[PDB]
């Protein structure tokens, strides 16, 4: 909670940092795509790399 | 290190109703109150005696946030029963139950043994969900039920013994 | 750019999109995290996998 | 399809300098201009004369923006060849070279084959790296070094030419 800028400027702050959620949420977007895309191949060949615990074959 | 049957157990459910710990518990016998959302999928199995029987019990986990996703066709792939799980103190995780149950209807085996587990029973004075309502809903739709903690243990293992006897 | 609300306001609102930022972090490196260590198992077990394009084996 | 030799290459720099790009284009012949930043890590191969020899290329690629982390042994692991790659508009990829190159001595084999190449040559305009220093920079440091441009095509080739070669 900290003062000094305009109500100009704190809501141009509200705007960019309204946009930097919206990219950082298209970036978990992307890496949970990127992870069931690799999921979906580990479990069809080679399943055992998702026990736990984690017996190297 | 042997064993009489290899049973694949899928957990479903909304996030936050303790699928995760109801692995744990029953494998490890651990719990985890600061316990994150699951990333990905994984599974852990557990041998136990049911009836003259060993049985490997290949317990599989994934977030409960989505419905379905590109790994669900494996994840169901040769499962033989479901532990779809609800937080007995959050009446929103039990109105998703029937959501659940399409969605078993739809990528399960459609021998899938279902059993319908409300989760964190400990929590006595929270409780929004009836157990005579879910109780009611889970013979209507041919389903299993029981009440667990994750938390405390009640019903945890009675909980697995049951599906997987309910498989042979 | 939208009016509306207090100076007050627009200034709790700012420090909640701040901690929802760091949520969202924190989110992404968890993410990181499990990306990498899933990545160096498959590695040294099935690093066909990680061919483009995919060829199932 | 059958080859004389089988080298495993990685791409490594900042992020954005076209490692990706590099990638594409040596074994797709294909160029991205919307590139989004590489998750995860992955490879492609491609089979090109070199001498009398056929050279299955084996060409590693992840995400610049983490120096070190868990897959970065698994990366280096029986790599004959590195491609060091700035971007010839960006002075700060070029600043970090030595940075890369100590990550190189750290986890590398001794003997890696390390080519050094300054990319995106058709910003022509935008140059922020003299060629002459870069050059002047490799040669002090054992280093072959080339410019490219993976958007239009230029030294690509001769790029995986040069250190394919190189390593025999
Ligand atoms: N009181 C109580 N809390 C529990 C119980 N089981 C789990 N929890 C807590 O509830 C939260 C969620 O538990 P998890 O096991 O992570 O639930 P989850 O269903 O796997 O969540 P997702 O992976 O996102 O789908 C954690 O804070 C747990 O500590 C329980 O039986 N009683
Ligand atoms: N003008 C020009 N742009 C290029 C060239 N190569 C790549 N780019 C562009 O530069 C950006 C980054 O290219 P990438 O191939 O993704 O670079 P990267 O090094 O792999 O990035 P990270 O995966 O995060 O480490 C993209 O917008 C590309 O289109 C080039 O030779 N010339
Ligand atoms: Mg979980
Ligand atoms: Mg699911
Ligand atoms: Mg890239
Ligand atoms: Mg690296």
């Amino acid at each position: 909670g900290y003062r000094s800028l305009t109500y100009e400027e704190v809501l141009q702050e509200l705007v960019k940092h309204k946009e930097l959620l919206r990219r950082k949420d298209t970036h978990i977007r992307e890496l949970e795509d990127y992870i069931d895309n690799l999921l979906v191949r580990v479990m069809e060949e080679t399943p055992s790399i998702l026990r736990v615990p984690y017996e190297p074959s | 290190d042997e064993y009489d049957y290899l049973f694949k157990v899928v957990l479903i459910g909304d996030s936050g109703v303790g699928k995760s710990n109801l692995l744990s518990r029953f494998t490890r016998n651990e719990f985890n109150l600061e316990s994150k959302s699951t990333i990905g999928v994984e599974f852990a199995t557990r041998s136990i005696q049911v009836d003259g029987k060993t049985i490997k019990a290949q317990i599989w986990d994934t977030a409960g946030l989505e419905r379905y996703r590109a790994i669900t066709s494996a994840y169901y792939r040769g499962a033989v029963g479901a532990l779809l799980v609800y937080d007995i103190a959050k009446h929103l995780t039990y109105e998703n139950v029937e959501r659940w149950l399409k969605e078993l209807r739809d990528h399960a085996d459609s021998n899938i043994v279902i059993m319908l587990v409300g989760n964190k029973s400990d929590l006595r004075h929270l409780r929004a969900v009836p157990t005579d309502e879910a109780r009611a809903f889970a013979e209507k739709n041919g389903l299993s039920f029981i009440e667990t903690s994750a938390l405390d243990s009640t019903n945890v293992e009675a909980a697995f013994q049951t599906i997987l006897t309910e498989i042979y």
